[PDB]
């Protein structure tokens, strides 16, 4: 019965701690990875995969997504 | 690859064209290539074609325990079996992928990336990565604007896998003077949703515009369940689903990149053998954006950028190629004969003198596409709403003119130069007929 959720608008300036209880609790699956913001990466899309991207405060600094 | 060929048209360019890539030299910077050794180890896919294969991000090691690189690379130019969409073009290799699992490899410049693959013969380089900046137009996309007008170096970037929203480009897939690819999906329905229609826009394909309000992507091709070249390295967690020990699935705007880079070459080839010339970046890109496919959504859009590359119809166009360059409120003006009963689409496209980082719009030299139809009805570039000579672009290097259904005669093509700081600025046009 989980709501199908890939975003997480209301994460962003949360914790990392914080988020990754959330995105969790959302989609117990994740296999979550956290970069530091502006970090470049392969565009492939995995549907498991939650990528944290955060601030220098390892604050969440966008949107995450899966993917 | 092998549907995503039928797709693009490839199978066309190959069997009525003889297109194959021969003679063309195309450069995938990414994670690393199967072995890493240019030797009989490599995967059937490149063994023998590895025109220079280079380690930047660790020292002495180019090989792909990720799998990302290799099966990129295969879609451009494998030939084994699954062939990428130019079998017979040769590859430069840039292994980027540090040692701690990173791009960290790219240089702080990318010019430097760019030459140095420029050096080993590539005139094609292609990009399956980015940084998700939502349309920001950074220091990285600046450098791509540089050395693409400084240098004949066609150049592909990915969208970014940001989507469904709006203004989710990556940077530099934010660079006015690439490619910047998205994704459709490929038809191989027994795996479902992803990848059962064509026409349909992969959901995680990032949409434009970017910041400053330019369309992209600029085209799309097929980047769902992508059958393609396993790295002997990489384990089943790097792929979508498996196949056999040396093929297999991943999806992303990082597949649909190299089908269209490989499909480039194609064309690059087309033009060198059969029509004349060495076309340039601005040409290529011109052309594949006229002969581009309407999935559905129709123009102007975020979602599909200009159509899903139809490569049949990109080798043809009549064009113009550099050959007339602009300052400031001159103009260049072409005829070109039309026969009512089919579409008619005319594509201009310039590679810019860099953009700011931090203004309002990226645009710097800004030149206009005025067609007049032989009853003296006018169009001008990207305005599409009737009538269609009111809404002037000031922010695209791309306008376009697309008639479905031309009148008998002269059309009048004309390119005038509103405003050139940065002059002389030179153009290409593409029109398909
Ligand atoms: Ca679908
Ligand atoms: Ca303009
Ligand atoms: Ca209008």
């Amino acid at each position: 019965r989980h709501n199908l959720k890939t975003e997480w608008p209301e994460l962003v300036g949360k914790s990392v701690e914080e988020a990754k209880k959330v995105i969790l609790q959302d989609k117990p699956e994740a296999q979550i990875i956290v970069l530091p913001v502006g970090t470049i990466v392969t565009m492939e899309y995995r549907i498991d995969r939650v990528r944290l991207f955060v601030d220098k405060l390892d604050n969440i600094a966008e949107v995450p997504r899966v993917g | 690859n092998d549907v995503a060929r039928g797709i693009v048209k490839a199978d066309v360019a190959q069997n009525n064209f003889g297109l194959y890539g021969q003679g063309q030299i195309v450069a995938v910077a990414d994670t690393g290539l199967d072995t890493g050794r240019n030797d009989s180890s490599m995967h059937e896919a490149f063994r023998g074609k590895i025109t220079a294969l280079y380690a930047l991000g660790r020292t002495n090691n180019a090989n792909d325990p990720n799998g990302h690189g290799t099966h990129v690379a295969g879609s451009v130019l494998g030939n084994a079996t699954n062939k990428g969409m130019a079998p017979q073009a040769n590859l430069v290799f840039q292994s980027i992928m540090d040692s701690g699992g990173g791009l960290g490899g790219l240089p702080a410049n990318l010019q430097t990336l760019f030459s140095q693959a420029y050096s080993a013969g590539a005139r094609i380089h292609t990009n399956s990565w980015g940084a998700p900046v939502n349309g920001a137009y950074t220091t990285d996309s600046r450098n791509v604007d540089d050395y693409v007008r400084k240098n004949d170096m066609t150049i592909l970037f990915a969208a970014g896998n940001e989507g469904p929203g709006s203004g989710t480009i990556s940077a530099p897939g934010t660079a006015k003077n690439a490619i910047t690819v998205g994704a459709t999906e490929n038809l191989r329905p027994s795996f479902g949703s992803y990848a059962d229609n064509i026409n349909h826009v992969a959901q995680f394909s990032s949409r434009g515009p970017t910041r400053d309000g330019r369309i992209k992507p600029d085209v799309m091709a097929p980047g769902t369940y992508i059958l393609s070249a396993r790295s002997s390295l990489a384990p089943d967690s790097s792929f979508w689903a498996n196949h056999d020990s040396k093929y297999a699935y991943m999806g992303g705007t990082s597949m649909a990149t190299p089908i269209v880079a490989g499909n480039v070459a194609q064309l690059r080839e087309h033009f060198v053998k059969n029509r004349g010339v060495t076309p340039k970046p601005s040409l290529l890109k011109a052309a594949l954006i006229a002969g581009a496919a309407d999935v559905g959504l129709g123009f102007p859009n975020g979602n599909q950028g200009w159509g899903r590359v139809t490569l049949d119809k990109s080798l043809n166009v009549a064009f113009v190629n550099e050959t007339s360059p602009l300052s400031t409120s001159q103009k260049a003006t072409y005829s070109f004969t039309a026969q009512a009963g089919k579409p008619l689409k005319i594509s201009l496209v310039w590679s810019d003198a860099p953009g700011s980082t931090t203004a309002s719009l990226t645009l710097v030299n800004d030149l206009d596409l005025v067609i007049t139809a032989p009853n003296g009805t006018k169009y001008v570039g990207n305005d599409f709403t009737a009538p269609y000579d009111n809404n002037w672009d000031g922010r695209n290097n791309v306008e376009n003119v697309f008639i479905n259904a031309p009148q008998s005669g002269t059309y009048t093509v004309e390119v005038q130069a509103y405003n050139v700081p940065v002059g002389p600025q030179t153009f290409s046009l593409a029109i398909v007929h």
